[PDB]
RNA sequence: GUUAAUUCCGAUAACGAACGAGACUCUGGCAUGCUAACUAGUUACGCGACCCCGGUCGGCGUAACUUCUUAGAGGGACAAGUGGCGUUCAGCCACCCGAGAUUGAGCAAUAACAGGUCUGUGAUGCCCUUAGAUGUCCGGGGCUGCACGCGCGCUACACUGACUGGCUCAGCGUGUGCCUACCCUACGCCGGCAGGCGCGGGUAACCCGUUGAACCCCAUUCGUGAUGGGGAUCGGGGAUUGCAAUUAUUCCCCAUGAACGAGGAAUUCCCAGUAAGUGCGGGUCAUAAGCUUGCGUUGAUUAAGUCCCUGCCCUUUGUACACA
């Protein structure tokens, strides 16, 4: 059960809406980048919003997303 | 001259905030400091019942007391180690002065 | 050597008690009330005797040299740390006590305690346990 | 006398010498570490003492 | 040549006992024969020269490490001390057939008594043992 | 000349065995004893698996002397087992090419994981009401 | 040895596995086999990784119960070892194909199950299970209460069940399973 | 309900029968022994100790536990 | 639809939200990279001892270092990548690379229990006693009592075993006390043993202790006999702790040697370093673990599903129940 919530997936949305030029395709680039720029108290939620980020950038590479 | 400073404490980050000043007052005095030497810790493990008389279901706590000791050794006379030591003290860290 | 030999006894008749040839030597003297297996071992030991023989090849002098050690163990060089007679209330003397005696002095401690109405005595005259124990849970089987 | 019966009795030992020291009770005393206190009592004060349950 | 760690320990021990039966001066106690090695054992061994293969083993244990006394040796033969109804635990070994393993290795040299207590291994000692850890690898080749 | 001292680990779940290779003659000793005499004797293929899977000729010039501490008998075994390979595998990455290492390599994974990989299994803490990590004790309904 | 594998002193090779049912639930060819059967673990983590563990290895993890024997695997290795030497000094073959043809000879083809009871035919790693669960439950059996060892009882119980005399507890476990069987269908 | 009868020594008979038969069975070990001809087990090693010093019977691998001995070699 | 989850996708008279879960802290392996080490070791030497240039030495000391030891900052794993299923969203399975691709504990929402505790409190309300006391102390007994039944555990019913020697491996830990009168023990003698006597070390990585623990490994004795399994019961004796052991406090020696041949209906716990075997620490302790809580060794069978039984959680239906 690897299930993300909305306390990931809310801040996420808010991170690729802000800051899109930033992010990139991969994920030991883009997690870095999130850190430095969001403001994560520990690495396994830090891991999780950077999957998620990566996750949502495969679904922008794909088509359009809602 | 050989005098040795053990540091006890219960707390992690203050305790090395303490001994990292103590690293940087002896470099800043440029005498000859061996490292911080670090003890292995101890946790003072008490395991009593939760529930005050015995009438339920057998549950224990775990209550766990974790204390740190570290050791520096100076080479250098009494007055520097004195007034490095009488200066930045907090109620974390408790200092031993060992002259030999 | 290892055939049946001749004189071969099947029972042995050694302290009005039959003790049976097929086993070994320091395990059918065993068999004996008042001597088990420590003591055994260390009447063999201390007789020049070879104790992996079988309890029919030996003979019959032999047999009677352990009955006089096994009857006398102070002469023939045993401690006094394996009679179970140590400071005796009669006669007081140290001694290893054979299949008889040891029954005989059981019951005249029985007789004593018995005499003399002890707390003890009382519980052995009840049948109940007298060191100590706990007889709510346990002692079933023997009281009906 | 009085004075001669009155602490007649030898308290060297045993779990009535020793008591808690906020309750005074002779049942569930913590004599480790020095605490001489009852179970009760130090839960009720493991987080002045400095006991956290960690894990 | 070879030292006692190239050579199989079971049958160094009784070849270091068939050296002792064949010296025959380690002055035993009389109550050798009677005795039961431990307070946790239950039967006499069921050989009669145990003496001279514990003595062996005491020899080759002093070799491999030095320092170590009476608590030491009734560490090394502790064992299951078997309550009966209760379960069984660990007990040492018995302190004084272990101390008079000592008293005969130093009544006769092959130990010695060392400075902050133990027993130490003489070189004399060392060279009797490395022939016959030569003996014991000449059988075997 | 130069020491080729190579000093590598091996964990088990207590048993952490560090084997040391050198540039020396085709000898190979724990404890300073061979490994002829290491007791339970049953795994006497066990611990001369890699002597075996690799050659003579690979541990010829290679002494190994292996200090150990902690865990149980079949712990230090399979330690000691998992330290001489992994002292091997890095002596062969360190003093010559690194092709010979790639296919030693190849075939202690194509082997078994235990020569070069240590199991993370530990042991799981015993927890209040159970006589141990998941077992209970036994519940009596009235 | 560096190019085959010896089993103790036995080869990797000359293992004729008969049925095509088990040719990849049997792993004791020229991958899985090893010197000896002992190991550290893990075959157990996954659903079906306990197929690729070697079947010595199997019958060295099922010989080993009843509380007071849980535990000495490296006793039931030196009991399957004395048991493989006393099969091949009274048959003379390989003895790890007279143990393949006692799992082929001994697995049971149907069981009965509850949906009165129907019968239903079996998995081949099921019948592999039985089979092995079998013969060591007759070996136990054989062995409980005997002068006859148990590595002799364990060699007895195999080699019966490879010859098929029905003297095997196995083979009369399994016939007796299949007389249930077809009696509930 | 059944008690074993076993021999504890040799008689003249089985004496003879384990120096024909028995160097003529595949497996000669103490269990097997004992079976066959109705005597202890320890006199059945005490046999084979006996055989093993006369020279009639080959060794396979000894144990503890159990000892395995079989006949002479063909060629 | 999916997930361990009211966890999300998406429709939608809903929108914005809050607790719980998730998230969090600690524990465990991955680091040959950093910080450090004479309260820990490694490699090279100076020696000394032994065997025939080489090997060993926890026997000594030193020129570097942290690989083994310890603890700090960290980093590492996130469904990251590929191939399939799926509204191509939420997600699921397998696999390369990899130490982990689901470790465990703590905390744990609203509301309720006529649950337990007045025998934890100088937390406390009401009632009772209060001098021949229900206050307090002393002496003894009892809380252990025994035709019976129930519950949790320990030992076995054996040859996969018992006994005897040889060999060989740990970490949680604990250790000299306000009153407190009571610590852990190295080593040498006396004794078989419990133990006794002397000087030492240790307020603890210094000393016990390289914590020489068991099962297990090897070699004899046993031979299917309630037998060398088992140790219930009982007699005689010797010591330790305590003012006091009698109702044997505990430990040791000898001897007596019962049931028990794998246990009925029924029932408990569990699926990976898990169950189970096995031993070691803390609390109870002056004397003490057949208990409990932690730790270590060996270490599996079978399953990756289900509502069949027992229960729980959403939707609908029926109710003459709402101490349901």
């Amino acid at each position: 059960g690897r299930v993300r919530t909305k306390t990931v997936k809310k801040a996420a949305r808010v991170i690729i809406e802000k800051y899109y030029t930033r992010l990139g395709n991969d994920f030991h680039t883009n997690k870095r980048v999130c850190e430095e720029i969001a403001i994560i108290p520990s690495k396994k939620l830090r891991n999780k919003i950077a999957g998620y980020v990566t996750h949502l950038m495969k679904r922008i590479q794909r088509g359009p997303v809602r | 001259h050989r005098i040795r400073i053990t540091l006890t404490s219960r707390n992690v980050k203050s305790l090395e905030k303490v001994c990292a000043d103590l690293i940087r007052g002896a470099k800043e005095k440029n005498l000859k400091v061996k490292g911080p030497v670090r003890m292995p810790t101890k946790t003072l493990r008490i395991t009593t019942r939760k529930t005050p008389c015995g009438e339920g279901s057998k549950t224990w706590d775990r209550f766990q007391m974790r204390i740190h000791k570290r050791l520096i050794d100076l080479h250098s006379p009494s007055e520097i180690v004195k007034q490095i030591t009488s200066i930045s003290i907090e109620p974390g860290v408790e200092v031993e002065v060992t002259i030999a | 050597s290892l055939v049946i030999p001749e004189k071969f006894q099947h029972i042995l008749r050694v302290l009005n008690t039959n003790i049976d040839g097929r086993r070994k030597i320091a395990f059918a003297i065993t068999a004996i009330k008042g001597v088990g297996r420590r003591y055994a071992h260390v009447v063999l030991r201390k007789a020049d005797i070879d104790l992996t023989k079988r309890a029919g090849e030996l003979t019959e002098d032999e047999v009677e040299r352990v009955i006089t050690i096994m009857q006398n163990p102070r002469q023939y060089k045993i401690p006094d740390w394996f009679l179970n007679r140590q400071k005796d209330v009669k006669d007081g003397k140290y001694s290893q006590v054979l299949a008889n005696g040891l029954d005989n002095k059981l019951r005249e401690d029985l007789e004593r305690l018995k005499k003399i109405r002890a707390h003890r005595g009382l519980r052995h005259f009840w049948g109940l346990r007298v060191r100590g124990q706990h007889t709510k849970t346990t002692g079933r089987r023997g009281r009906t | 006398g009085h004075q001669q019966l009155y602490w007649s009795h030898p308290r060297k030992f045993g779990q009535g010498s020793r008591s808690c020291r906020v309750c005074s009770n002779r049942h569930g005393l913590i004599r480790k570490y020095g605490l001489n206190m009852c179970r009760q009592c130090f839960r009720q004060y493991a987080k002045d003492i400095g006991f956290i349950k960690l894990d | 040549g070879v030292t006692v760690k190239d050579v199989n320990q079971q049958e160094f021990v009784r070849a270091l006992a068939a050296f002792l039966k064949k010296s025959g001066k380690l002055k035993v106690p009389e109550w050798v024969d009677t005795v039961k090695l431990a307070k946790h054992k239950e039967l006499a061994p069921y050989d009669e020269n145990w003496f001279y293969t514990r003595a062996a083993s005491t020899a080759r244990h002093l070799y491999l490490r030095g320092g170590a006394g009476v608590g030491s040796m009734t560490k090394i033969y502790g064992g299951r001390q078997r309550n009966g109804v209760m379960p069984s635990h660990f007990s040492r070994g018995s302190k004084s057939v272990a101390r008079r393993v000592l008293q005969a290795l130093e009544g006769l040299k092959m130990v010695e008594k060392d400075q902050d207590g133990g027993r130490k291994l003489t070189p004399q000692g060392q060279r009797d043992l490395d022939r016959i850890a030569g003996q014991v690898a000449a059988a075997k080749k | 000349g130069p020491l080729q001292s190579v000093q590598v680990f091996g964990r088990k779940k207590t048993a952490t065995a560090v084997a040391h290779c050198k540039r020396g003659n085709g000898l190979i000793k724990v404890n300073g004893r061979p490994l002829e005499m290491i007791e339970p004797r049953t795994l006497q293929y066990k611990l001369l698996e890699p002597v075996l899977l690799l050659g003579k000729e690979r541990f010829a010039g290679v002494d190994i002397r292996v200090r150990v501490k902690g865990g149980g008998h079949v712990a230090q075994i399979y330690a000691i087992r998992q330290s001489i390979s992994k002292a091997l595998v890095a002596y062969y990455q360190k003093y010559v090419d690194e092709a010979s290492k790639k296919e030693i390599k190849d075939i202690l994974i194509q082997y078994d994981r235990t020569l070069l990989v240590a199991d993370p299994r530990r042991c799981e803490s015993k927890k209040f009401g159970g006589p141990g990590a998941r077992a209970r004790y036994q519940k009596s309904y009235r | 040895t560096p190019d085959i594998k010896l089993f103790g002193k036995w080869s990797t090779d000359d293992v004729q596995i008969n049925d095509i049912s088990l040719q990849d639930y049997i792993a004791v060819k020229e991958k899985y086999a090893k010197y000896l059967p002992h190991s550290a673990g893990r075959y157990a983590a996954k659903r079906f990784r306990k197929a690729q563990c070697p079947i010595v290895e199997r019958l060295t993890n099922s010989m080993m119960m009843h509380g007071r024997n849980n535990g000495k695997k490296l006793m039931t290795v030196r009991i399957v070892k004395h048991a493989f030497e006393i099969i091949h000094l009274l048959t003379g073959e390989n003895p790890l194909q007279v143990l393949v043809n006692a799992i082929i000879n001994s697995g049971p083809r149907e069981d009965s199950t509850r949906i009165r009871r129907q019968a239903v035919d079996v998995s081949p790693l099921r019948r592999v299970n039985q089979a092995i669960w079998l013969l060591c439950t007759g070996a136990r059996e054989a062995a409980f209460r005997n002068i006859k060892t148990i590595a002799e009882c364990l060699a007895d119980e195999l080699i019966n069940a490879a010859k098929g005399s029905s003297n095997s507890y196995a083979i009369k476990k399994k016939d007796e399973l299949e007389r249930v069987a077809k009696s509930n269908r | 309900r059944d008690k074993l009868n076993n021999l504890v020594l040799f008689d003249k008979a089985t004496y003879d029968k384990l120096c024909k038969e028995v160097p003529n069975y595949k497996l000669i070990t103490p269990a097997v022994v004992s079976e066959r001809l109705k005597i202890r087990g320890s006199l059945a090693r005490a046999a084979l100790q006996e055989l093993l010093s006369k020279g009639l019977i080959k060794l396979v691998s000894k144990h503890r536990a159990q000892v395995i001995y079989t006949r002479n070699t063909k060629g």
